[PDB]
RNA sequence: AGUAGUAACAAGAG
RNA sequence: CCUCUGAAUAAACUAUU
RNA sequence: AUCUAUAAUAGUUUUU
């Protein structure tokens, strides 16, 4: 029964993001359902979070241009760790 | 900018944009394979047959805006017709040859640096020098080498991380180069690779031909490096071997390993010798290694181990009394050992001997991140106190003590599936499997270890078989320290004395080598080694020495005979059959002496029975001082490549068998040559040279009751005639001189 | 003086001239027409060899099968199937009684290849029967066809990436009330709805074909070919048993070549010396009648059970599917058959679906019979055969059963004064036996023997033999005190491969040198090779010396360019130049030893990345550095690396169209290589499609370019105005 | 006719 | 008459890349 | 001292 309330309270955008993922290691949706639930709020609550920032040319974060964050969740581990890499070879931040 | 945009057309067309969408990068792989088919099963008579053909050959389209459609002679270059399943037109072989006299020109200059493999190749061989040619009796052994060497302290994974990460820094995934060595190899080829402008793909397959180590299974003889291998079939032969030093630069370690192997074969056929040191030092100063007199190499190579200081020794070098184990360089300040085989019974449900080492002794341990002190006894770590680094040093430091000292905890510690065996079914030292089993992961090492209550003495910090700094208790025996090293004192050569038995003596007079603490490992050599004299097979290995030891005796049969007839005691005493007595087992070499001249003796006081094969499998065994007794033996035992390898008395025999319709003998499957036929022969059936006081008479006879076996032949008295169940399933019926 | 080769063998021993046995220098047979009456006969024999079993009717397919487990124990020496489940049971059991851990170890490293397996594994092999078609396609071409299916039918767990989630994908199929594909003809689409039944006899179903250009056999055979949904288990039990083979020291599998005979001289060795020095040995070299016709699935799941107990559900489940899926197996009969009428001069082609109900009239006595035979068992089109393992398959289970005999040899088990070892292979043998006296020889070989028998392997009496230890024969290793060479086996290998100029020359000197390596091909032989090697491969690339006048359509183009070059030794043979090769420089490619003798501009011309019969890169605009391309056995590439080309057969087919498909596959694939450099060198694995990775992909290097200012404000805004657009094509 | 040998070729298709 | 076309089994190993 | 990394291509071995 859970499943049915996902997929009818986040949009669905989240909920394709949350059963990529999950098909990804080879987890069904249909089974593991409280799973299902908390891959969609985490995917939600950091794309609130990352969603109405900017930074201006100055560089001071703004509210409404570039993304103030990059996102690294909703995607396969592939792209991720190359948004990863390419951001520590640009900055020099650790790994 | 060009991407996005050929994306976009793409996108606009329907076949392509549902490829894209409907297609994951899983499947690309798969859709990157698909084709109609290429149906050729023949690809030599294919092109037999294409060649016959008009235009064979496809090219870009290109071609047209580059080539004349005709040549001088009116001869067509290609066509316009394309390639089923491409846009490629087809073109002649005379289009290639009138490009490779016609074509525009441009500046091959980095092709060597892209191929530098290749062209190292060629310079290796134009510098290289030739000797002579020597034909021989070869025993080429299946053995692991490396065809390519790759880098030194590198793997097939470490360096294909290493590639990616210097070529493709974005592509690496989740990968970190946790190891020094790839760190260092790292920053080293990204700084050589600064500013280059060569493809990326191309750069990768570089550094694959580069940094790539590669090993294979090949019947080798001689060295085993990767110089040596690429040329083994110019310098190594069914019968002949080329004499040949590649002309590039060699490496240390290989010069260490061979210098090592030298040293050990030369100690041990020296310890059998009626004057040892003589024999060393004639034998050192015969010897090259890779094209280098050995001298030198003693001279000017810091290696340390027990045979080249004994080597040293004898030519009045400074040694040190240290050797190498597990990565760091022990060295016995007090104690002393006796070698003995003992059996165990692995963790894992594994049964194999181990060279234990009995009484008590003290060492000091070096390494190059960690430093140690170690107090030991037979099976018993009685204490060890390191003062490493950091964690890792010190983790690193006491596994390497544990392993050292050979505690049963230690092997009941064995877990998962871990072979004492190569996947040839070679054997493989049980302490460096020991080793690589517990660096892995020695978690279950630890907590069977044991733990006990600490002293709390000097300040000195504990340590827990969960790798912690503990106060109150640590592991059993083993302390950690922080002051001390005396590090610089290990690098302390000392002036020795070497007795005439080769017995290193210290200034003061007290023994720091011997013989007997040299390895009995039969090792091979990383580069060729080179021995000059009447037998260049004096300090080969097992399977060499037998075959040329009997080679030998068959080629001077005659003299042989005549002095084995005449005047046995001088035969005995040739310099040729002390390569054979140092493979024989000490403790039984005169044993068997004295058995095997018994029965020479028997075989020239009864007439009539004179087999030359009995003589000849027999006479090797007889060189050493005999030792009295009434023991029987059926077969004798020599050892090859560790393994106890019988010679039966009577019969044909695994190592020694002899065929009667080729009249043919072969050692080990080595053809040692062809016996000739004397008329002095028994051609009677009559056996004389098989027990220490018994003539075999004949075949099985039921008169005289059922056989026995030989051990129970010490009951009969003088001229009673009984049956004996001697030899494989055999039954004969013999009597008691 | 009539002149006796054969004479030769009374001075030199057989085995040191094994090779003047080889006729190898004459093409090898081959099969002319149809296969179908080698694949009836197979049908057949295996069901005699398995007729005192149980009858019964498989209830999803309806095909009648055959069980002889358990069957009556056998009363002469005639094949026979009837294996006995305890027997194998209790083999497995000693077998890990006598090796602890074994099956633990095995199958915990086997758990970890099948987590970790991706399922492109899959597109690795020649053919594949694929189900869509009723015919052999190229593996890649059926695995894509089958996921496409699959995908129409709603079954899309393999868009995971995993080979078990295309397992799961198969078995989800399998209960399909239907299935949906697509047909061409003459070149429209067609859409054919198969039911459950169909279907599944489809998915069990393997092609059978002949075999050709087989040495040493006088009669063709027949062989066969899996289908796309039994691949993946197959691939996983045979890892299982690779691991449990790389544990035993019997095993002849998975190792080969001198690791191989080094192993093999290894245990011969050690099985001598703990042999006693008062007890007769004895070693057979022995053959097995009929293995794969007598080997029964349902006692390889048996043994499967056995080793994965204690193990999670999940992996004995996956590791069981093969044997159920290989009991229940169909085989295709083939072509068909050809009738031909003399008085009319015509002849006509009979598919092999229409034996079924086919007038008997028209064959022959035997063929007439083996209709009749096999007429019970179609179904479908195809014939049901549960017994037996087909052909080349289960090779290292069956190793691991033959390797269990043997390891009952030991004298815990034998519990008497003889015992066996040695060596096995698949379905070949050595057996060294040790007893007392002959007659305990006897009484071991003929326990052996025995026990063979109630597990189903049947000793080859007329192909096997046994004689004192110390010479014997293996997997076509001569061993007589150790392995002889055999030159004339690997001779084939001698000659042009076809590959191109380039290739063709480092191939003839690498396998002269390798042979000289290895199979104790002498100095002036191998000298002779390379002259024989250079003849040949100027005749086949009309390649001759400039200086020559030989009449070749090639020959004027070579005779300018000899007149034209200065530094004659500098040019390749393949451009009339000389031959530099001998004994010292065997391991050098050509191009690199004659480099410092090539002129300037021929060397240029010789090595110029533009020259078309090598393609070129796209970076920047083309990667101008080197001729660069699968470069195997061409170490440099020339303006020689050109490729020759394509058979146009399947133009006048149905299937032409194909060809457009695979081109434009590799359009998009040629795209997203200019997003990700490392595809070529490294296989990329991921879920998201390939272009929602490509636009994220420029999205972030665009971004990175501009916060390190390598691309100014203006590239970045038409860069994502440009994603933003291929977003909105996405959607329509 | 011939190749060949347990089934085919002695051109096939559009 | 004319157009097109000259035919890719499984496992393991070996060699090269 | 140990030494089964992947993928492509060709060759060899595996019959009542
Ligand atoms: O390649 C082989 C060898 O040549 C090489 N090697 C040896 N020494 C060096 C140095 N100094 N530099 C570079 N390479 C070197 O390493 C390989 C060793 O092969 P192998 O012959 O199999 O090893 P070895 O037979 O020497 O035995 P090993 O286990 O390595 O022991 C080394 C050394 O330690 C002695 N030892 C062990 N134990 C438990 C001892 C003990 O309890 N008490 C005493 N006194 N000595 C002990 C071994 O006997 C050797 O002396
Ligand atoms: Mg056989």
């Amino acid at each position: 029964g859970m499943e049915d309330f996902v997929r009818q309270c986040f949009n669905p955008m989240i909920v394709e993001l949350a059963e990529k993922a999950m098909k990804e290691y080879g987890e069904d949706p249909k089974i593991e359902t409280n799973k299902f639930a908390s891959i969609c709020t985490h995917l939600e609550v950091c794309f609130m979070y990352s969603d109405f920032h900017f930074i201006d040319e100055r560089g001071e974060s703004t509210i409404i241009l570039k993304h103030r964050f990059e996102i690294i969740e909703g995607r396969d581990r592939t792209m991720a760790w190359t948004v990863v890499n390419s951001i520590c070879n640009t900055t020099g931040v650790e790994k | 900018m060009e991407r996005i945009k050929e994306l976009r057309d793409l996108m606009s067309q329907s076949r392509t944009r549902e490829i894209l969408t409907k297609t994951t990068v899983d499947h690309m792989a798969i859709i990157k394979k698909y084709t109609s088919g290429r149906q050729e099963k023949n690809p030599a008579l294919r092109m037999k047959w294409m060649m016959a053909m008009k235009y064979p050959i496809t090219a870009d389209k290109r071609i047209m805006e580059m080539i004349p459609e005709r040549n001088e002679q009116g001869q067509t270059l290609w066509s316009k017709t394309n390639d089923a399943g491409s846009d490629r037109v087809m073109v002649s072989p005379l289009a290639v040859t009138w490009w490779n006299r016609n074509g525009p020109t441009t500046s091959t200059v980095h092709y060597p640096k892209v191929y530098k493999t290749y062209f190292e190749k060629v310079e290796r061989l134009k510098h290289g020098t030739f000797g002579p040619v020597h034909f021989r009796n070869q025993v080429k052994i299946r053995r692991r080498v490396d065809i390519n060497p790759g880098h030194a302290d590198l793997s097939a994974k470490e360096a294909q991380d290493v590639i990616m990460e210097v070529v493709f820094p974005n592509e690496v995934g989740a990968r970190i180069l946790t190891s020094e060595s790839q760190l260092t190899i790292t920053k080293e080829k990204k700084k050589e690779l600064q500013d280059c402008k060569i493809a990326p793909l191309m750069v990768a397959y570089m550094l694959e031909r580069e940094l790539v180590r590669k090993t294979r299974f090949l019947p080798v003889a001689g060295g085993t490096s990767s110089v040596y291998i690429e040329v083994l079939h110019l310098t190594q032969g069914t019968c002949w071997e080329q004499m040949y030093t590649p002309g590039g630069e060699v490496r240390n370690d290989d010069v260490d390993q061979s210098l090592i192997i030298a040293a050990r074969n030369i100690v041990r056929r020296a310890t059998v010798s009626a004057d040892p040191l003589a024999s060393l030092l004639e034998m050192c100063h015969s010897t090259q290694i890779g094209g280098v007199r050995m001298v030198d190499i003693l001279r000017q190579n810091p290696t340390e181990e027990q045979a080249v200081d004994i080597c040293k020794a004898a030519m009045g070098l400074r040694i040190s009394s240290s050797f190498s184990f597990g990565g760091f360089t022990f060295k016995r300040t007090s104690g002393s050992s006796v070698k003995r085989e003992e059996e165990v019974l692995t963790g894992n449900l594994q049964t194999l001997k181990i060279r234990v080492h009995e009484g008590y002794e003290e060492f000091t341990m070096v390494g190059r991140r960690a430093t140690a002190i170690l107090r030991k006894a037979t099976r018993r770590l009685i204490q060890l106190i390191v003062s490493g680094k950091d964690e890792q040093s010190i983790a690193e430091a006491i596994i390497v003590a544990m392993v050292f000292s050979q505690e049963d905890c230690m092997i009941k510690a064995v877990r998962g599936d871990l072979n004492f065996v190569n996947r040839a079914n070679q054997r493989l030292n049980p302490m460096h499997q020991l080793l690589r089993h517990f660096q892995k992961d020695a978690k279950v090492l630890f907590q069977n270890w044991g733990i006990e209550p600490i002293d709390n003495v000097m300040g000195m910090i504990g340590i827990l078989p969960d790798m912690t700094p503990s106060t109150e208790m640590s592991l059993r025996g083993v302390r950690v320290s922080k002051m001390g090293v005396d590090e610089y004192s290990s690098t302390e050569r000392v002036v020795v004395s070497i007795d005439r038995f080769l017995r290193v003596r210290d200034q003061r007079g007290n023994v720091l080598l011997s013989p007997e603490e040299v390895s009995e490992t039969q090792g091979t050599e990383k580069l060729t080694i080179t021995y000059s004299s009447s037998m260049m097979w004096e300090i080969n290995g097992p399977e060499s020495v037998l075959v040329n030891t009997y080679q030998w005796i068959i080629r001077n049969w005659e003299n042989v005979k005549i002095q084995w007839s005449q005047d046995p005691t001088m035969l005995y005493n040739k310099m040729e059959f002390e390569p054979f007595q140092s493979l024989v087992p000490k403790a039984a070499r005169g044993q068997y002496s004295g058995f095997v001249r018994v029965l020479f003796q028997q075989m020239r006081d009864v007439l009539g029975t004179f087999d030359t094969v009995q003589i000849i499998k027999l006479l090797p065994f007889a060189a050493a001082p005999p030792e009295q007794s009434r023991m029987q033996f059926s077969s004798l035992t020599v050892n090859v490549r560790g393994s106890g390898m019988r010679i039966v008395v009577r019969g044909n025999s695994p190592v020694f068998n002899y065929n009667k319709a080729t009249k043919r003998l072969t050692v080990l499957g080595k053809d040692a040559g062809a016996l000739m036929e004397d008329p002095d022969e028994g051609t009677a059936g009559v056996e004389s040279a098989v027990l220490r006081g018994f003539l075999i008479l004949g075949k099985e006879n039921k008169r005289y009751g059922p056989a026995l076996s030989i051990n129970e032949l010490s009951n009969l008295a003088k001229g009673e005639k009984a049956n004996v169940l001697i030899g494989q399933g055999d039954v004969v019926l013999v009597m008691k001189r | 003086m009539d002149v006796n080769p054969t004479l030769l063998f009374l001075k030199v021993p057989v085995q040191n001239a094994i090779s003047t046995t080889f006729p190898y220098t004459g093409d090898p047979p081959y099969s002319h027409g149809t296969g179908t009456g080698y694949t009836m006969d197979t049908v057949n024999r295996t069901h005699k060899y398995s007729e005192k079993g149980k009858w019964t009717t498989n209830t999803e397919t309806g095909a009648p099968q055959l069980n002889p487990i358990d069957g009556p124990l056998p009363e002469d020496n005639e094949p026979s199937g009837y294996a006995q489940t305890d027997c194998v049971l209790e083999a497995m059991a000693f077998l890990e009684e006598s090796h602890p851990g074994i099956f633990e170890n095995s199958c915990l490293e086997t758990m970890e290849i099948v987590q970790q397996t991706r399922v492109d594994k899959l597109t690795q092999g020649r053919q594949t029967y694929d189900w869509t078609l009723n015919r052999n396609q190229p593996a890649a071409t059926a695995l894509a066809n089958t996921i496409e299916v699959f995908r129409s039918n709603g079954l899309t767990a393999n868009e995971s990436g995993r080979l078990i989630d295309f397992l799961k994908d198969v078995m989800d199929s399998m209960d399909k009330e239907e299935m949906e594909i697509t047909t061409h003809f003459q070149i429209g689409k067609k859409k054919q709805r198969l039911n459950k039944r169909s279907y599944l006899i489809r998915a069990l179903t393997l092609n059978t074909m002949t075999k050709d250009a087989e040495r040493g056999k006088l009669k063709r055979r027949a062989i066969a070919t899996p289908g796309m949904q039994i691949r993946g288990f197959v691939y996983f039990v045979e890892a299982l048993a690779r691991s449990i083979c790389e544990k035993l020291e019997q095993s002849g599998l998975p190792v080969g070549g001198n690791e191989k005979k080094a192993k093999l001289a290894n245990v011969v060795r050690k099985m001598m010396t703990n042999s006693q020095d008062t007890e007769l040995s004895f070693t057979i070299t022995g053959d097995n009648t009929k293995w794969n016709e007598n080997q029964n699935p349902r006692m390889f799941l048996a043994m499967i059970t056995y080793i994965t107990r204690n193990q999670p559900e999940w992996f004995r489940n996956v590791l069981s599917i093969a044997p159920i899926m290989f009991s229940n197996k169909m085989a295709r009969l083939g072509k068909g058959y050809m009738f031909e009428s003399k008085s009319m001069k015509l002849r006509t082609q009979v598919p092999a679906e229409m034996l079924a109900n086919i007038d008997l009239k028209y064959f022959n006595k035997s063929t007439r019979e083996k209709i009749e035979k096999i007429r019970p068992l179609l179904i479908d089109g195809t014939a049901s055969l549960s017994p037996g393992m087909m052909m080349g398959m289960f090779n290292m289970l069956s190793t691991v059963l033959g390797v269990s005999i043997l390891n009952l040899g030991q004298k815990k088990y034998t519990k008497t004064t003889y015992w066996w070892d040695g060596l096995q292979s698949s379905d070949d043998f050595a057996l060294i036996v040790n007893a007392p006296n002959h007659e305990g020889i006897q009484a071991g070989v003929d326990r052996f023997y025995r026990t063979c028998k109630l597990v189903g392997i049947n000793m080859s009496k007329k192909k096997s033999y046994i004689n004192r230890t110390g010479t014997f024969e293996f997997t076509s290793f001569f061993y007589r005190y150790g392995f002889v060479a055999n030159f004339s086996m690997e001779l084939p290998s001698f000659g042009v491969s076809g590959i191109n100029e380039s290739a063709d020359m480092s191939v003839g000197v690498t396998v002269i040198k390798n042979n000289m390596i290895n199979n104790d091909l002498g100095p002036a032989t191998a000298q002779m090779a390379l002259q024989l090697f250079i003849k040949d491969y100027r005749y086949t690339y009309r390649c001759h010396r400039g200086d020559t006048q030989i009449q070749t359509r090639r020959a004027f183009e070579l005779k300018k360019l000899w007149e034209q070059t200065r530094s004659k030794a500098g040019l390749l043979v393949s451009d009339g130049g000389p031959n530099l090769y001998n004994i010292r420089n065997l391991h050098i490619p050509e191009v690199c030893l004659k480099w410092e003798l090539m002129d300037e501009d021929y060397q240029g011309r010789l090595c110029n990345p533009m020259n078309p019969f090598v393609s070129h890169k796209e970076i920047d605009s083309v990667n101008n550095a080197v001729v660069m391309p699968s470069m195997e056995y061409d170490a440099v590439a020339t303006t020689h690396s050109w490729i020759p080309k394509r058979n146009r057969s399947i133009l006048n087919t149905s299937q032409r169209g194909i060809l457009e498909d695979e081109q434009m596959y590799q359009k998009c694939c040629n795209l997203f290589e200019k997003f990700f450099p490392s595809s070529s060198y490294r296989r990329p694995v991921g879920i998201s499609s390939m272009v929602e990775a490509m636009v994220s992909r420029a999205r972030i290097d665009a971004r990175i370019d501009f916060e390190s200012g390598r691309i100014k404000k203006e590239e970045f805004a038409e860069i994502m105005k440009i994603c933003s657009t291929i977003e909105e094509l996405r959607r329509q």
